[PDB]
């Protein structure tokens, strides 16, 4: 049988909720076959190629596309060609929130300067003991987490200067 | 501004026409899309001068075959040649030459200021 | 912007994980208009066509669809024109059992008497206080839950000597 | 002006993309639709003063680098420091101050009047 | 003989009162010698080498850094691992902000796409034929005005999705 848009609501509200465990990664610090045209991302990839790190997650909530002027008076936000406006856990099912969306930056050379063209988002990431910090290469984790979503993008380098500001809207399932 | 399109043919799957349709969708929604622009052109060319002062190059203003000076009432600047001013009835009394007429507006379009 | 596979496993452990506050729901009592033929159903319904009441699941876990040999020494389900086995919680990214198997059983009047043809299953459904029975009539129920999955069937009819099962099998993406 | 639109994917079912091919369609056909009013502008654009007369405040115009102020031949407005005058090969016969030029457009470039 | 700090804090008045006139320009799409290791900038420079394009100051203002707790209730803005306060005109020198904030975003392709290592900050610039528009190339700018500000990073890519956020703090003398 069919999933519900409501039922898609409710897995958004349990994504959303995990938001302390989230964490940006980066890999694929080699070249694609193109550039200028990576391949569509392996949905039954657990992990990056090439990983270089993760990075916690800077912002975590349930979202919508924004319209005015119902809107006016909420949270908005600007990714992809769009407007979009954050919706509070409470109000999901009537705002038909099925939405999660996903943030991080990697702040200059916190992780080792180079380039990356795989970024994904990991949830249930357990760190080494001794080792809360936010900013994290391969050997300092304990367990990577679950690959929540990822992409195949074109390449980004890294200096101190420059924040590699990462991010995702997302549904748990894209129409049904 | 400009779409980009490719015509859909039968060798075409529901994922390519899904595709120009997004692209058709994303140019006419983006910050700044065809009817902002127009929009802000209704809004912002009334302000200019609407009516034209000189010709299209920067020279006087063409006019038709007067009778007399007063017969120019539109705003802007036009030469009359000697000739010309030698055969209307208002011309002042001194030696035919070319001139330049500018006319200034007023209140109602029947006076004007004459230079 | 897709999800991935083991994210809906995570999803169909979530789902599971509730077992206790399960209750299957029955209804639509009048006809279809084949009653051969039932139509598809509505996915935007918080609760069942003609409901008649709801009772607290016998047998809620996680399933796959069966192949030979590897779960030829398995525990297998007959059901929906297909064949399954039953895979635990610590099992699901090993099997790759993303569907959920629900079921309960309501023997005779325990709830009212007559034909139905809809079959629903809710979660967080809270009986009002002093009430601890696992037999409710849409009364005695302080909050109903969510409805979570529901299905349009032939009709069954109901007399004091007949234990009317119903079950479910389902994942949280059939089609992506 | 506006088109509301939504992005479509593989598995939105037909009635999807059919609803956004929709939602295009109507909005470039509606009553006063962005065609129309394009072709509106056009026509009020062509009777208007093609050339600056003012900067775009009301201002004067700016100029190039001049020789003598017969090098300012363009209709319209000029304002000129004090410190500019004092270096123009044909400044009248005055005091050094700050200046405005209007010039005056005739039958030909190459002429004009300068107050 | 020397300045003044509150000469530094006019001009900088100066500077901002500007603004209008100031762009963000990117340049040299083609690699240096070394890409991890650029040549240190050269301040007889007049234009970028290779130049992409330029685009309006989306922000100019004073600023200084922060200091608690008596900005810890103000309008922070956060650069180059620093923070640092927003301050008006008028204000200044009770302040003593006589430090620059300019910015400006490229999204996506609203330069030509490509590889940038030059970032610099011009004021009275001038655009060719009437043009509004706050993104310019080459053949549409008529006077460059001047390069007030630049540096020589590595580089970095662009794509649609992504937007090259450009910015620096600046003062009209870091060091006597």
């Amino acid at each position: 049988a069919i999933a519900t848009y409501n039922s898609h609501v409710e897995l958004a509200k349990y994504l959303v909720s995990k938001a302390d465990s989230v964490y940006l990664t980066i890999g694929k610090s080699t070249p694609w076959s193109n550039e200028t045209n990576p391949p569509q991302p392996d949905e039954n990839a657990t992990v990056l190629q090439e990983v270089i790190g993760y990075k916690k997650a800077t912002k975590v909530t349930l979202v919508r596309p924004s319209k005015s002027p119902e809107d006016d008076n909420k949270n908005l936000i600007s990714y992809g060609n769009k407007s979009w406006v954050e919706v509070t856990p409470e109000n999901a099912k009537a705002e038909g929130a099925k939405w999660v969306y996903l943030e991080s930056s990697i702040v200059g050379d916190e992780l080792p300067l180079g380039t990356y063209r795989q970024v994904g988002f990991v949830m249930d990431l357990v760190a080494k003991s001794g080792i809360s910090k936010f900013n994290l290469v391969p050997s300092e984790v304990e367990s990577t987490g679950t690959l929540l979503f990822f992409d195949n993008k074109q390449f980004q380098n890294r200096s101190e200067q420059t924040t590699a500001k990462e991010r995702f809207i997302v549904e748990v399932d894209p129409n049904s | 501004m400009a779409l980009n399109f490719t015509t859909i043919t039968e060798n075409n799957v529901i994922r390519d026409l899904t595709t120009q349709v997004n692209n058709i969708g994303e140019e006419l929604t983006k910050e700044r899309n065809i009817f902002d622009i127009t929009d802000d052109l209704v809004y912002n060319f009334n302000k200019s001068q609407k009516i034209k002062l000189t010709d299209d190059k920067g020279l006087t203003k063409s006019y038709g075959n007067i009778t007399a000076l007063r017969d120019i009432k539109e705003p802007g600047y036009y030469y009359i040649g000697a000739r010309t001013l030698a055969t209307l009835l208002d011309r002042p009394d001194m030696e035919s030459l070319d001139v330049v007429l500018h006319v200034v507006p007023l209140d109602t379009s029947s006076k004007v200021v004459q230079h």
